[PDB]
């Protein structure tokens, strides 16, 4: 089974700063047939259900701000927030959907 | 030729 | 328009089973997948399993032995059943729409708080 | 509807009724050499269920047939997975054909068009093939009746108004819709649709798929554990296995044979 390893587990950042977070998969998520990565990123705000942000590792879901950018291929993936907003406090999860699903440990976005 | 190839197939059918 | 909602029992005695019904609307269960994910209080997401449009299922290899997912396409319902719950199965249980050949799980239910 | 295999219909109209329940022809369709047929034989002959052909459509020397508007009113896509020497559509020596009338044909996914030596054939100058094929450069449309008096409200493209018959315009969608199609009100079909849909922005309401078909829905790729079949539909292991036991698996595709350098582990191709 695929192991999804997220870094950092937690981080504190101020409004306006850039944030980068990592997701490493134990096996490649690159689908030969379409040359896309079977990876998604979700945002879970406090007291809410997860929301899809990115799929195919870099495709933004409809309604998701342009400040969120997914990147990477194969096993090593990154979610970047270009300029963090106050509303972005949440736990961010990556998920593989190649065969079955697996989630990371989630990076915690604290804002001071 | 492609036009040869083409026409010849219809001919094979007659 | 797309909706999913879990109906869970709230409380389960240790060693008893958990049954949850996910009622959906706004899409056909014949064309979409539905997964079950749980979240222990303040902890991460654990994928439990999923049921494809064709009714085939996939279960989490770690908890494969405890889970069953079935559905009724005509009643727009998806059913989770889990054997002998223990205190560490206390979690919020969510059902979510899996458009398999396009995007990963998009629409989620608000989950059902389940306490052992 | 049903998925039918390729057909070669000649001599009589008898075998033609084998298309009566097909929505998709998984193969080609050849209709040829019908010398005894007359217009009356086609007046009440229609296959409104046919939406798509995966390979090519070929019509040659079919007597009495004056239009295809009643035969294939809803044919929307010709995929061109296999071609007739590089052509996805062939209309040749159709002695009585007055118009094509394929008024629902929105996309030819691969291959070119060859329409040649059809004395009587009009309503060709009125078709804008650049809306149907990415490249019209290899089309071969010559030696047809085309002064025709092609009388068409219809869209105009480079400028000339576009139609299939006196009573049917060529459908043209807003440019934002790309190849996906649109409703009558101009609302885009879903991005996984091809050509047309019954409802906007719904991948279960497509007349045909841009990529692959699975479980009543148009999908971008076949996800594991399904395999790409005939370059248009998703199938499971068991289906590929049933074909094999009167097919192999390679690169997430169910295919006729192992490519060069591979052999079959007894269903996966291994080097
Ligand atoms: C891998 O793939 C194969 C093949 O997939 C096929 O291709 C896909 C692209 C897609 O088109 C897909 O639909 C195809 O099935 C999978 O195998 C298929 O599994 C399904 C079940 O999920 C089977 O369906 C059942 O078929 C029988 C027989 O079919 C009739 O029609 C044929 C037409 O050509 C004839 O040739 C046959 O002779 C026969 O008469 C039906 O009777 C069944 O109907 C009942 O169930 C469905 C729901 O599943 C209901 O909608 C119906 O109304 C029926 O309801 C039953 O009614 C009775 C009486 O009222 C009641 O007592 C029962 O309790 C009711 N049952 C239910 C469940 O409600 C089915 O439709 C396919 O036949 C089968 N295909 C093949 C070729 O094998 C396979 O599942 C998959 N493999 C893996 C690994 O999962
Ligand atoms: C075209 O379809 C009709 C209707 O039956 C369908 O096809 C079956 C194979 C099956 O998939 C059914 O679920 C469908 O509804 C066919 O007509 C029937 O033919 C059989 C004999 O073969 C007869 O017993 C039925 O009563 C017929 N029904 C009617 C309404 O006439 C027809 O034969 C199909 N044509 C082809 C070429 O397959
Ligand atoms: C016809 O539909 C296809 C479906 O996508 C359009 O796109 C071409 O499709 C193939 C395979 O999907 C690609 O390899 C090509 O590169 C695609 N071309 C483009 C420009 O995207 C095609 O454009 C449509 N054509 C018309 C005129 O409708
Ligand atoms: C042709 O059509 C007749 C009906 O007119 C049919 O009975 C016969 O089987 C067919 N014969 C051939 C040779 O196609
Ligand atoms: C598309 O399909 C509908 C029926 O689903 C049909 O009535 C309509 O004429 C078609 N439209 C286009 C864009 O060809």
């Amino acid at each position: 089974d695929i192991v999804m390893s997220q870094s950092p587990s937690s981080l504190v950042v101020s409004v306006g700063e850039k944030v980068t977070m990592s997701c490493k998969s134990s096996q490649s998520l690159l689908y030969s047939s379409n040359q896309k990565n079977f990876l998604a990123w979700y945002q879970q705000k406090p007291g809410q259900s997860p929301k899809l942000l990115i799929y195919w590792a870099s495709t933004r879901e409809s309604g998701v701000p342009d400040r969120f950018t997914g990147s990477g291929s194969g096993t090593d993936f990154t979610l970047t927030i270009s300029s963090v907003k106050a509303e972005d406090l949440a736990v961010y999860y990556c998920q593989q959907y190649f065969r079955y699903r697996t989630f990371g440990g989630g990076t915690k976005l604290e804002i001071k | 030729s492609l036009d040869e190839s083409f026409y010849d197939w219809f001919e094979r059918q007659l | 328009q797309v909706q999913l909602k879990e109906s869970g029992p709230g409380l389960v005695a240790p060693s008893q089973s958990l049954s949850i019904t996910c009622t959906v609307s706004g899409f056909p269960l014949t064309a979409y997948g539905v997964n079950w994910v749980r979240q222990p209080p303040g902890k991460g997401l654990e994928w439990l399993g999923m049921i494809w449009g064709d009714g085939n299922t996939d279960y989490n290899s770690a908890l494969k032995s405890r889970l069953s997912i079935s559905k009724d396409n005509s009643k727009s319902q998806v059913f989770l059943k889990m054997n002998s719950l223990q205190t560490d199965d206390t979690a919020r249980y969510y059902c979510a729409r899996d458009p398999y050949g396009s995007k990963p799980m998009d629409y989620w239910g608000q989950g059902t708080s389940v306490t052992v | 509807g049903e998925v039918c295999p390729g057909m070669d219909i000649r001599n009589n109209l008898t075998r033609l009724h084998e298309l009566e329940n097909c929505s998709v022809i998984e193969g080609h369709l050849q209709i040829l050499l019908m010398f005894k047929t007359r217009p009356e034989d086609f007046r009440d002959l229609s296959f409104p269920k046919l939406i798509m052909i995966t390979d090519y459509l070929l019509l040659f020397r079919v007597y009495g047939l004056e239009s295809l508007k009643d035969l294939f009113p809803n044919l929307t896509v010709i995929r061109g997975s296999r071609l007739f020497f590089n052509y996805a559509l062939v209309i040749f020596e159709m002695v009585h054909l007055k118009e094509l009338g394929l008024y629902n044909l929105m996309n030819i996914t691969r291959g070119s068009v060859r329409i040649e030596k059809n004395n009587e054939l009009c309503y060709l100058a009125t078709i804008d093939w650049s809306r149907i094929l990415d490249s019209v450069e290899d089309n071969h449309i010559v030696l047809n009746k085309d002064e025709c008096g092609d009388i068409c409200n219809c869209p105009a493209t480079v400028f000339v108004e576009r139609c299939w018959t006196h009573s049917h315009c060529q459908k043209v969608c807003p440019t934002i819709c790309k190849s996906h199609g649109c409703t009558a009100e101009g609302l885009c079909c879903h991005s996984e649709c091809l050509g047309n849909c019954s409802q906007p922005d719904d991948p279960t309401k497509c007349v045909a798929c841009r990529n692959f078909y699975l479980d009543g829905r148009c999908v971008e790729t076949c996800p594991p554990p399904y395999y790409h079949f005939q370059d248009w539909r998703c199938v499971n292991f068991s289906f590929c296995q049933d074909l094999h036991h009167k097919y192999v698996i390679h690169n997430n595709k169910c295919i006729p044979e192992c490519p060069s350098g591979y052999t079959m582990n007894s269903l996966l191709c291994t080097p």
